């Protein structure tokens, strides 16, 4: 609950966890036909305002 | 009778006018076209859809 | 007021009903952001039950799709306004030409 | 070995937009000058703007005092227009107060010394009733660039977008100088439109020396 | 790691390469078996396909190593 | 998968840059010399001479 | 908070053995970047003092296109060659040097007179090729102080002189975050010189040119 209330807070602390955990860690980014295997591919976050 | 309201303005007949680059300063070759386009804003709002 | 505009911008915006029309020539009495007040011509007002004016300019209220819809007075105080014309320029509009 | 160029001319052509002469310059330094100028002029400058409008007789940004022609939110964006420009103070709060038909512009605020407005003939509101009395607080404070409402955040105490700059359009031309005994001599002209709140000469003084803070880690580089 | 086209490479298969390299992070994720490579501040699995590509891990050293702590 | 043919193939942007980046006109500032290498061309170009 | 700029400090120095640099700065206020960028590359490009090769003449040629035996090269590519060529001269403004040698073999920048005062950068450096057992090379060419890049047609043989030291020098601007803030700009100043001068020093040099051109103001 303290995180909790951390990330609720938005303490500056949090967005360097984000950056730890975005590092190196792909997320899958998808269309809304997927017609082909190509429909899904991973790819490195790169967090942007 | 396009270009000849732009004649009786002070601007290129032909409608292109130089424009210069923000960051680098220096001019842009091959004069680009500028205007006054009329341009709404669609109900598809990014923080109805995020 | 869109620069290229096809000259159905005035059938749009009067008819649309949005734009608070007026009804009986006159003079813009009292204005105000909430009501504006007509005192007709004598010729053009009933001889009885002489009376004047009275629009209630609506402001913001919810749109079905939950868009602001609202009125502004758009005729200065004291100023003579014709049968029929634009008072009050409902949303994306203005002067009574239809501008979104 | 290169010659400086020197503040040669302040053209006042007009109240509020101005044409600065630059010279001797040499070749290529009139455009890397003139962008790094354009640039630092349009980016950051010092500027007073409209920050905190409070109404009297208002609860919420979006209703309508009575007596007055135009919405409230309006009257905020017209503040927002508002030139103002102080000397010794990061904020201020002046007062409105006006009631009676007719025209209400800028030239009613209060008038405190440091307190200093441009253009006077700017309006502000209307009413249109003998007695129907507008009555407003505004806090005005310094800043740079812009800052939106939503980002720095009473009931009445109405927030307006910040606008803190005092430069609209910035254009230069760099072009001969006389003989001197020496040909390719550049000189730089900017011009600049400013609502009237900032002297040109202190502008490019502020501007030059920003440039100068920026460069000169480049100088001292590890 | 711009891309692990050097891991098949290594292993031609494509697919032992992630069941290997899964066993090996979790064995150092949850707890011992530390990295072997020095990390850039990246998670087990970019140092696991480090190492990998490096060709100290291979299909035979996790089996040994598993041997070898069964013995003991 | 389909084919063997590129997926990565720049669209229309990149490839009106690119094209107009190498073309030929008859004749230009800088026509009829001798460049030492690509570095010097960049120079001369970025330069606008 | 009417004149605090964010000051910043290199994160970076990417150095490469001898002449490429990659200097990373950041974080610099919205826009500063490429400001920045553009005053040193220009700066850099255009005004920059040094000396480069001005004009070669040889003595058994009178003419661009034409040869001599023994030379699988040709006289443009001799001075095409002699256009990379690198030196650092003194205060005095201009000298003249000569390649006169008869021998077999390239013909190397060492073996050019070392004629005191003048230093030669790059003594490895080919200029030319010689095979044949008489064919000697022998001319005249003349190093002067300048500050740019004069093309030929902008003026014996001219040679166009790259005064300045830089070769390649490309920047780039990309988002930098500092805690919450909103997007703060990191510059990438990808740098080239000849080797008569190390890249850190020239950075140096024209940001202390800028300044000075600045001094005037404040």
């Amino acid at each position: 609950k303290a995180a909790k209330k951390m990330v609720e807070r938005e303490e500056a602390v949090v967005w360097d966890i984000l950056d730890e955990v975005i590092r190196e860690h792909p997320v899958l980014l998808n269309r809304a036909p997927t017609l082909h295997r190509l429909g899904i591919q991973a790819f490195e976050p790169v967090l942007i305002e | 009778e396009i270009k000849e309201l732009l004649k009786l303005g002070d601007l290129p007949t032909s409608g292109q006018i130089r424009l210069y680059d923000g960051r680098t300063g220096e001019q842009f070759e091959r004069p680009v076209t500028v205007g006054y386009m009329y341009m709404l804003k669609l109900n598809h709002l990014v923080d109805d859809k995020m | 007021k869109p620069l290229v505009g096809t000259g159905m911008e005035r059938a749009v915006a009067v008819d649309s009903g949005v734009t608070a029309v007026a009804k009986r020539g006159g003079v813009v009495q009292y204005v105000d952001a909430s009501r504006i007040v007509i005192k007709v011509n004598e010729d053009e007002m009933y001889p009885g039950e002489a009376g004047i004016d009275i629009y209630n300019l609506t402001k913001y209220t919810r749109s079905n799709q939950n868009t602001c819809i609202n009125q502004m007075p758009c005729v200065s105080l004291g100023e003579p306004v014709e049968r029929g014309d634009v008072l009050a320029d409902g949303p994306s509009t203005d002067l009574g030409e239809l501008a979104l | 070995e290169f010659l400086k160029p020197r503040l040669v001319d302040i053209e006042q052509v007009s109240s509020t937009h101005a044409k600065v002469t630059l010279e001797p310059l040499e070749r290529g330094f009139g455009h890397t000058l003139g962008n790094a100028l354009r640039r630092i002029l349009l980016s950051s400058m010092p500027g007073c703007a409209v920050t905190e409008v409070e109404i009297d007789g208002v609860l919420h940004e979006y209703s309508t005092k009575e007596g007055v022609q135009e919405d409230i939110l309006e009257i905020l964006l017209n503040l927002k227009g508002l030139a103002v420009r102080v000397q010794g103070k990061d904020e201020v709060i002046l007062t409105l107060n006006k009631s009676g038909i007719g025209p209400v512009t800028a030239a009613d605020i209060t008038h405190d010394g440091d307190v200093e407005i441009v253009k006077p003939q700017h309006v502000i509101c209307h009413l249109t009733d003998e007695n129907a009395s507008i009555s407003m607080r505004i806090k005005v404070q310094r800043g740079r660039g812009y800052v939106p409402a939503s980002t720095r955040i009473p009931i009445g105490r109405l927030l307006v977008d910040a606008c803190y700059s005092p430069v609209e359009r910035i254009a230069y031309n760099v072009e001969a100088a006389r003989v001197e005994q020496r040909t390719d001599l550049d000189k730089l002209v900017i011009e600049m439109e400013t609502n009237g709140t900032i002297d040109p000469e202190e502008a490019i003084r502020r501007a030059a020396t920003i440039l100068a803070e920026q460069l000169e880690a480049f100088v001292d580089l590890r | 790691r711009v891309t692990v086209q050097d891991a098949v490479e290594k292993i031609g298969n494509r697919f032992d390469l992630v069941l290997v390299a899964a066993r090996r992070a979790r064995q150092m994720q949850v707890g011992g078996k530390d990295p072997l490579v020095p990390e850039e501040n990246d998670k087990t699995t970019v140092i696991a396909l480090r190492e990998i590509e490096e060709g100290l891990i291979n299909n035979q050293i996790l089996d040994v190593r598993e041997r070898q702590e069964q013995q003991e | 998968p389909a084919n063997g043919e590129p997926i990565i193939v720049p669209s229309q942007d990149v490839v009106l840059g690119l094209y107009y980046m190498t073309r030929d006109c008859v004749n230009a500032k800088g026509e009829g010399m001798v460049l030492t290498g690509p570095k010097e061309a960049e120079r001369l170009y970025r330069s606008g001479l």
